[PDB]
């Protein structure tokens, strides 16, 4: 059914490729790689981060509140 | 007679280069690469694959030519078909794999293209 020969019809798309042995495996890995990673992180962070910040706030609040709940109340023994 | 005629007519032509501008021959690098122009409208697919080969003067040209003759050439019009000695030719005829397949040994002064062209 799905085989390379008959997958789709494409016309007038020329692709130029180079042999692996003629090209470097890691080209500009850091000079270009780190800026691209920073760009992707800049794009993603606004969407991704806020919910985990909300989670951190909820987690801290819950832990502190449970700790407070266990703590003694002076008023109970006032009499 | 040819030498006398050449002296009469071809003598004027000179090998001096104006302002000592002499072209320099340049060795050419062979890069392993793939260029695919995908035009599915075209009826049949043409593929040419080659490896770097000897120059004109390299003594290895003869054995490579013998090897390419061993690989052979096939066209659908060929009468021999299945019984042809070339294994590729026999298989293509039996399975009708390719309309035409030929082996080429293209040689330039310092490099050459050695491989095959098959339409299938």
């Amino acid at each position: 059914g799905r085989e390379f020969g008959h997958l789709t019809r494409m016309r007038h798309v020329i692709t130029y490729s180079l042999s692996p042995f003629e090209q470097r495996a890691f080209p500009h890995y850091f000079t270009k790689g780190i800026p691209n990673v920073l760009r992707r992180t800049r794009a993603c962070i606004l969407r991704v981060a806020p919910p985990f910040v909300v989670f951190y706030l909820v987690y801290t609040w819950g832990t502190q509140e449970f700790e407070k709940s266990k703590r003694k109340n002076p008023a109970a023994y006032e009499n | 007679q040819l030498l006398d005629l050449a002296q009469k007519h071809f003598s004027s032509l000179s090998g001096t280069y104006v302002e000592d501008a002499v072209p320099a021959f340049t060795p050419c690098r062979f890069t392993g690469s793939e260029i695919r122009h995908r035009d599915d409208a075209l009826p049949l697919a043409h593929v040419a694959i080659a490896v770097e080969g000897p120059g004109w003067a390299n003594p290895d040209n003869v054995p490579l030519q013998v090897a390419n003759a061993i690989i052979g050439h096939y066209d659908s019009t060929y009468g021999g078909g299945t019984h042809m000695s070339s294994t590729l030719a026999s298989v293509a005829a039996t399975r009708k794999l390719c309309q035409s397949f030929q082996t080429f040994n293209i040689c330039y002064a310092e490099t050459g293209l050695l491989g095959a062209h098959f339409v299938c």
